[PDB]
């Protein structure tokens, strides 16, 4: 019974920055990966329990992902915001509650970001 | 009267024990998905207790009904020695189960080429006769004469023997099973994906729990008389009664009776199967 919660969310003109938010919650044995994906699914960010980055075709490496492990938390740092990136962003995580269990995962609720 | 109270309730666990360690044989010989090298050792272990559950066990109930032994001297030294082949030889099975849940665990892409079928064989071939060297060695190494009255059948108190018997038949494969277990444990907190797979991970995460709670009954079962044995033969001045030894090792026995009721609640496939035998 894990949920996810989303923050960060905002609407202004093209040439900005701004910075989401991922946070868990409930009972887990430990979290092996998160994300973010856009509008459809398409990955644009995923970090893994180590600390090994990797992104996407479409953005340049334009933005920043960072991991707080203690606390469970995933961020986003956007700057430099095309007109083009007017979509739904969505979490994502993976988990594990026992050590004699199943890895299964997680969705989220969505947020919404409105750029000209 | 107090035969009847123990004898009927001795009688009542020495028929419910003979009954399980013949359904787990059946269950296992009869199913065909069954057939893989792990669970032929469940079957050697099913043996060992049937062989035990139908051989030495009447004979010490008439023995604690009674009060003196009433068959002679012959079979004196029968009953006594394959009193202790029994468990060296279960103890030794639980032991390469151990080993074989090591090696399961530790290279999970090169086991069907490792543990063969023949590798198996051989390795159940070596543990019965190092359990039939190592049990009946030091019986005729420490021979005392026998008394003139033959309806008395005792057990031998050499600090050597004890000695002997408790440390080659019990500490010695403790200490490879927590080692295992130890480093076993370690792994799969460690790791994220066993196999490649979400089914075989999951899968292979269960068997190592059933053989866990395997492991945590028969110590549970068999420390307290291997601790209270050698503290008593040793220093002769903490030696405890004749009514509190006498439940020490009758825990030992039903360990053996109580052992078939834990594939049925713990699995899913034994209770269908023991469902399925005893649907014919
Ligand atoms: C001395 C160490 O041995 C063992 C060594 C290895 C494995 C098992 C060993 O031991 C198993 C228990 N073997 C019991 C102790 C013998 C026994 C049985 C019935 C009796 O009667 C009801 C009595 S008796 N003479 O005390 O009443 C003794």
């Amino acid at each position: 019974q894990v949920q996810l919660q989303e923050s960060g969310g905002g609407l202004v003109q093209a040439g900005e920055s701004l910075r989401l938010s991922c946070a868990a919650s409930g009972t887990i044995f430990r979290l092996y990966d998160m994300g973010w994906y856009r509008r459809q699914r398409e990955l644009v960010a995923s970090i893994t329990s180590g600390g090994s980055t990797k992104y996407g075709d479409s953005v340049k490496g334009r933005f920043t992902i960072s991991r707080d492990n203690a606390k469970n938390t995933v961020y986003l740092q956007m700057s430099s915001l095309k007109p083009e990136d007017t979509a739904v962003y969505y979490c994502n995580a993976e988990y594990r509650t026992g050590i004699w269990e199943e890895l299964l995962d997680g969705w989220g609720q969505g947020t919404q970001v409105t750029v000209s | 009267s107090k035969a009847i109270l123990l004898g009927v309730i001795l009688g009542g666990l020495i028929l419910f024990g003979v009954l399980g360690n013949i359904l787990v044989i059946l269950s296992v010989a009869c199913h065909r998905h069954l057939h893989s090298v792990t669970h032929y050792y469940i079957v050697n272990l099913a043996v060992a207790d049937l062989l035990l559950t139908s051989t030495v066990l009447p004979f010490s109930a008439i023995f604690e009904v009674l009060g003196y032994w009433a068959f002679g001297r012959v079979f004196c030294n029968i009953w006594a020695a394959v009193d202790v082949l029994c468990c060296t030889a279960r103890i030794w099975g639980l032991c390469i189960i151990s080993i074989d849940r090591y090696i399961g665990v530790s290279y999970p892409l090169r086991y069907p080429t490792i543990v063969t079928q023949r590798r198996g064989l051989m390795a159940l071939l070596c543990v019965w006769a190092l359990s039939l060297v190592i049990s009946i060695g030091p019986l005729f190494g420490w021979r005392q004469p026998a008394p003139e009255d033959e309806t008395i059948c005792q057990i031998n108190e050499e600090p050597g023997y004890v000695l002997f018997s408790a440390l080659g038949s019990f500490y010695l494969p403790l200490a490879i099973i927590l080692v295992m277990y130890t480093l076993m444990i370690l792994r799969l907190k460690s790791v994220r994906l066993l196999s490649g797979s979400r089914e075989k991970d999951r899968n292979l995460r269960r068997i190592t729990r059933l053989v866990l709670i395997v492991v945590g009954c028969f110590v549970l079962c068999w420390l307290p008389f291997f601790l209270v044995m050698p503290i008593g033969s040793f220093f002769p001045d903490f030696k405890p009664s004749e009514t509190v030894f006498k439940i020490v090792f009758w825990l030992g026995y039903l360990n053996s009776c109580i052992n078939p009721i834990i594939y049925p609640c713990s699995s899913q496939e034994f209770k269908k199967a023991f469902q399925n035998v005893l649907r014919i």
